[PDB]
């Protein structure tokens, strides 16, 4: 079948440069053009270029014309993206699209076939672990995880390991103004159950390598 | 309109025949006609009466049964109360051939009263009349026993009258006095064009006239052929100032549709069609989306030839040209391409992704000149040529419009001549990214080369190599062909220039040596006429025999060549201004 | 560039409904325009191009219709996999152009939240921040109105919130908004109150506590 698969996270600072792979399979590779739309954070999508996998031809929008290099590596069949002069606005998820037609004259530039989506965080803050703060309950008791001050995303939040799925709600990432993400964790569960079962939240963070488990008590 | 085709109406171009038609039927239609050119036929009819007040004369082109211009037969039913019992023929007069046949009418009366031997012109053409009305009452007391019926003022008759040998067989009269008209089919009522009851050739306001007033009249005062305002023209054996409605023109007479060798024109509200400039308008079928073909092939080539403006749009695709293999098809000729230097204006659009590799130009489109874009082959272009690698230059020597859409040129390896192009002349409207040109031929290549846009032609551009593919010359042009000069002081043709366009002068100018010969295309323009001067034009011959508003106009030649009106009294034209030459 | 104008930016439609949203070109592009399907987090899907082309594997349902100017996506009787983001994608001039991308919503009855308010942790005392958090659960619609009174004084410019999208069964929102104060601030005032106005609500409710109680 037809996959296309991209490379990991990058997080880089401002001013360094990026390159994205994206490794396809499946089909003729060199039949049909690659294109490259971003997407930043909550926003619309924006088409950045496409690349002839056979000839080499690149095409750039004229926003990003002057500090993008996209190319081709036919014997392995990677299209790689190299996005240089960064600046924060850069950060998006990058995808890899494939045009749905052989004769790219007669296509629609319709993308049949996508990636996964690569994340590329350029912020002038540092690599830094999170501090889980507990939020105690004050019928029905509410109770949750504060995981503060951490960079870069992302975070995954599991009660007592993946035990309690109930009523878990994880809101999404607050980016303050320090350049930190703040992200806040409930659950809701029954008043009768407050102080008989224990009640942990259990934060990974794989950039800084940080596991961090918090026992929540009244 | 006074006329009506035969197979409200004065006059029938045809035969009037009445049949089957009910006796209730409001007749009164027919209460202006005066002539009839065919026969008349009425049969199998169920009405009382018919009515003819103003009918005055059947010429009787056509005979039926081979001897009869009228022809009356079994109107009346067996078993209802329907038949035919008055002809109200108040004002007939005349038949021009043919007999008469009158039969088995069961109530038709006064018929044996009337002389037939007045109406009918042939002598020995047969005239029968019996079995028809029976208990007739007499002809009424003030009409001497010759009428059509029962009434005071239905009896004319008369009309006979014998003649001299000398007017042979149309006259008025017995005495050597009396001869009629020349332009009389038949009898006359006295000497005069316009006594006479049927015309040999045609009636124009009352008078008998071998012609119509012709469209051009010469005038003494101009010295030249002038327009008439008095004109008529031919519909029939009438003259008309204006043809019917939906009719046209056809050089001094009416016709439905101009012969294929002109087209329908309008001048100044009069409709006439001229002669074609070499071949008349044709409008054909297009290719791709909207009509039968996905491309131009050899089964749909025929079709195309002599066509003038094509309501569509054009596809060469390379199925078309190589044929298909898989479903049999012949692949086209190349040399049947010429089909094509007659096409001057497409609607849409024109795709070309495929070309034959010996034609290295697209010549077969000259006298190409308009693309309009009303509909587009693929994204928004009007003309699509790409991926064409063995072709040298374009060729589209008069193409001057593009209306709308825009343009795509590329792929296109060997392509030169296009690069200096000032596609604002061409494409109207916005140049803002309607411009696709790009992988061709570099113009590094092309200039070394040598294939640039020539020297002659102005800062717009070429379409190709040499004089005639330019879009605006330096200065001066001829045939759609850029020039350095006209044939002002010499040349084959003697020419002259109009908004640095070279046209050939009148023949009637002298060539002049080191000067100027003419100043525009009228004979009015020479420095010298080559012949003859008739006044300040120039003639082949003097004026010998023109026709005026006043009579026919003979002059003769001076010794310098000048036409001088002769005297009033010459008839054979003239030699010179005395008597003695005429 | 060719922007692409998506009608409407919101949608509220249920199971079943004959949805449509309109894409309107800048200048007239023919008829090249598709469209796409994005579930959140995820790769966009193609559903139709070529303004009604239907892709393969797309169901009958969905289908697009117009040209030049103004296309429109409709989709009859709505399914539980159609709940996504959708945009609408030119590719007649050179640079591409998408839309702003219209959000169907799962229609639902009016929910009213379960406030809930959380004092700062000693743990976080101990670093010298404090955060109080004001939580609003499983409600709908999705505005809702979150303002901090510390000791009846208006708070602004120190609060974010942050919205869940809509749950796969009962449909309903989630907010939480988090007032960052320094220890210094938090130790001066005795009571802090979030006050919460919805539709759901019949009156602006206020969940109260004093520092240290
Ligand atoms: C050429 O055609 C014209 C028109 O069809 C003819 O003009 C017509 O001339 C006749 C006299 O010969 C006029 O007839 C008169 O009509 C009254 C009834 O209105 C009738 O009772 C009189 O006894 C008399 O016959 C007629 O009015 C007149 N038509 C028009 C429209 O003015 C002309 O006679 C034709 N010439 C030839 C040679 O056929
Ligand atoms: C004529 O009509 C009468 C009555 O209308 C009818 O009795 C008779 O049979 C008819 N005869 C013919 C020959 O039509
Ligand atoms: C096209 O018109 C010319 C007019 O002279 C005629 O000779 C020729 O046969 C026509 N073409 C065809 C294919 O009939
Ligand atoms: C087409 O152009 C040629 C000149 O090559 C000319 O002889 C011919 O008369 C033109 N055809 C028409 C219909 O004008
Ligand atoms: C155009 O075609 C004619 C065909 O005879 C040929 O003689 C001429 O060389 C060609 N010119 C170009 C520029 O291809
Ligand atoms: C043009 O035709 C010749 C045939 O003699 C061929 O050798 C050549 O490759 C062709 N050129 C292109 C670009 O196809
Ligand atoms: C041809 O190009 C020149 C600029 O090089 C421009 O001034 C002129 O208007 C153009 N011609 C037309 C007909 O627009
Ligand atoms: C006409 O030709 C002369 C000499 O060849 C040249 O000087 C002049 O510029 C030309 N006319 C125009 C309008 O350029």
């Amino acid at each position: 079948q037809v996959q296309l698969v991209q490379s990991g996270a990058e997080v880089k600072k401002p001013g360094a440069s990026v390159k994205v792979s994206c490794k396809a399979s499946g089909y003729t590779f060199t039949g049909y053009y690659m294109h490259w739309v971003r997407q930043a954070p909550g926003q619309g999508l924006e088409w950045m270029g496409w690349i002839n996998p056979n000839s080499g031809g690149t095409n750039y929008a004229q926003k990003f014309q002057g500090r993008v290099t996209m190319t081709r590596d036919t014997s392995i069949s990677t299209a790689y993206m190299e996005l240089s002069r960064l600046r924060s606005d850069d950060t998006a998820v990058y995808y890899c699209a494939r045009d749905h037609g052989s004769r790219h004259f007669w296509s629609y530039w319709g993308f049949d076939y996508w990636g996964q989506g690569t994340l590329v965080t350029v912020s002038s803050a540092s690599t830094k672990g999170p501090s889980v703060f507990p939020l105690a309950p004050s019928g029905t008791a509410a109770l949750g995880c504060l995981v503060k001050d951490y960079f870069p995303e992302p975070v995954t939040v599991s009660w007592n390991s993946g035990a309690l799925t109930s009523g878990v709600h994880t809101f999404p990432a607050v980016l303050q103004s320090s350049g930190l993400y703040s992200l806040s964790s409930v659950v809701t569960v029954p008043s009768s159950s407050l102080g008989t079962q224990t009640y942990i939240c259990n934060v990974n963070h794989k950039p800084s390598n940080t596991k961090v488990d918090k026992r929540v008590e009244p | 309109q006074a006329v009506c085709p035969g197979t409200r109406c004065e006059v029938v171009m045809g035969n009037l025949e009445i049949v089957l038609t009910g006796h209730n039927a409001d007749l009164s239609f027919l209460q202006w006609i005066r002539e009839v050119t065919g026969y008349v036929l009425v049969a199998m009819n169920e009405f009382s009466t018919l009515p003819l007040p103003n009918l005055r004369v059947v010429r009787g082109t056509q005979v039926y049964d081979g001897k009869f211009a009228i022809f009356v037969m079994l109107n009346y039913n067996t078993n209802s109360s329907h038949a035919l019992r008055q002809l109200r023929l108040t004002q007939l007069t005349e038949i021009l051939s043919g007999g008469v046949y009158i039969e088995k009418n069961d109530k038709l009366c006064h018929m044996d009263t009337i002389d037939w031997r007045d109406i009918v012109r042939d002598r020995d053409a047969e005239i029968v009349v019996k079995d028809n009305g029976r208990s007739c009452p007499p002809c009424h007391e003030v009409c001497k026993g010759r009428c059509w019926g029962p009434g005071s003022e239905d009896c004319q008759t008369l009309t006979k009258t014998i003649c001299a040998p000398q007017c042979n067989g149309h006259c008025f009269g017995p005495n050597p006095n009396q001869c009629c008209h020349d332009e009389c089919a038949g009898g006359c009522s006295g000497p005069q064009d316009t006594d006479c009851f049927a015309c040999r050739h045609f009636n124009d306001s009352g008078a008998c006239v071998p012609r119509c007033p012709q469209p051009l009249v010469y005038n003494k005062l101009t010295f030249q052929l002038e327009p008439n305002p008095h004109t008529k023209y031919q519909y029939g054996g009438v003259c008309v100032a204006s043809c019917p409605h939906n009719f046209v023109v056809d050089q001094t007479s009416c016709v439905r549709a101009c012969p294929p060798d002109k087209m329908e024109v309008d001048k100044n509200g009069l409709k006439m069609c001229e002669p074609c400039g070499g071949l008349c308008p044709k409008a054909c079928e297009g290719t791709g989306s909207g009509s039968r073909f996905q491309t131009v092939d050899s089964s749909n080539i025929d079709g195309f030839v002599n066509c003038t403006k094509i309501l569509g749009n054009l596809d060469f695709l390379i199925t078309g040209l190589n044929g298909d293999p898989w479903h049999k098809i012949p692949a086209l000729d190349p040399e049947k391409l010429n089909v094509f230097r007659t096409v001057r204006e497409i609607t849409g659009y024109l795709n070309i992704q495929s070309w034959p590799p010996h034609m290295h130009n697209f010549s077969v489109f000259s006298n190409l000149t308009t693309i309009g874009g009303r509909s587009l082959y693929n994204r928004g272009f009007s003309l699509l040529i790409m991926k064409n690698l063995n072709v040298t230059s374009l060729g589209f020597r008069s193409l001057k419009e593009i209306s709308a859409g825009r343009i795509y040129i590329s792929a296109n390896r060997q392509l030169c001549y296009h690069h200096s192009l000032n596609w604002t002349k061409v494409l109207r409207g916005p140049t803002e990214e309607r411009l696709d040109i790009k992988h061709n031929r570099p113009r590094r290549d092309c200039v070394a080369e040598g294939k640039v846009c020539d020297p002659l032609c102005s800062s717009g551009g070429c379409w190709g190599p040499g004089p005639g593919q330019c879009l605006s010359c330096r200065n001066y042009s001829r045939g759609g062909v850029c020039v350095t000069h006209c044939n002002f002081l010499n040349g084959e043709p003697r020419e002259f220039a109009h908004e640095a366009e070279c046209f050939s002068c009148h023949p009637e100018c002298q060539p002049m040596e080191g000067t100027a010969t003419c100043n525009g295309s009228g004979s009015d323009t020479c420095a010298q006429c080559a012949h003859f001067r008739d006044g300040p034009h120039c003639v082949s011959s003097c004026p010998h025999g023109v026709l005026g508003a006043k009579g026919p106009i003979y002059k003769y030649p001076d010794v310098q060549n000048e036409c001088r009106p002769c005297h009033e009294n010459c008839t054979q034209g003239c030699k010179g201004p005395e008597l003695q030459d005429c | 560039d060719i922007q692409m104008t998506q009608s409407p930016s919101s949608l509220s439609a249920s199971v079943g409904d004959r949805v449509t949203i309109t894409c309107r070109a800048s200048q007239s592009i023919s008829s090249y325009l598709n469209w796409y399907q994005q579930k959140p987090g995820k790769a966009p899907k193609l559903l139709i191009y070529a303004a009604s082309s239907l892709q393969s594997g797309v169901p009958s349902r969905f289908s697009g219709s117009g040209s030049g100017t103004d296309f429109t996506l409709t989709i009859s009787s709505l399914q539980p996999e159609d709940f996504a983001t959708y945009y609408c994608q030119q590719s007649y001039s050179t640079p591409p152009t998408f839309g702003q991308g219209t959000k169907v919503e799962i229609k639902r009855t009016v929910a009213a939240p379960s406030v809930f308010i959380f004092p700062p942790s000693d743990e976080q005392l101990k670093s010298g921040t404090a955060s109080v958090v004001c939580l609003l659960n499983n409600f709908y619609p999705r505005e809702a109105k979150v303002q901090w009174k510390v000791d009846n004084a208006l708070q602004s410019g120190n609060s974010q919130e942050s919205v869940t999208e809509q749950d796969s069964k009962d449909s309903t929102y989630s907010l939480s908004s988090t007032l960052t104060l320094s220890k210094a601030d938090y130790e001066k005032h005795k009571v802090y109150a979030c006050e919460v106005t919805h539709q759901g609500l019949s009156s602006p409710v206020t969940k109260s506590f004093n520092r240290g109680e």
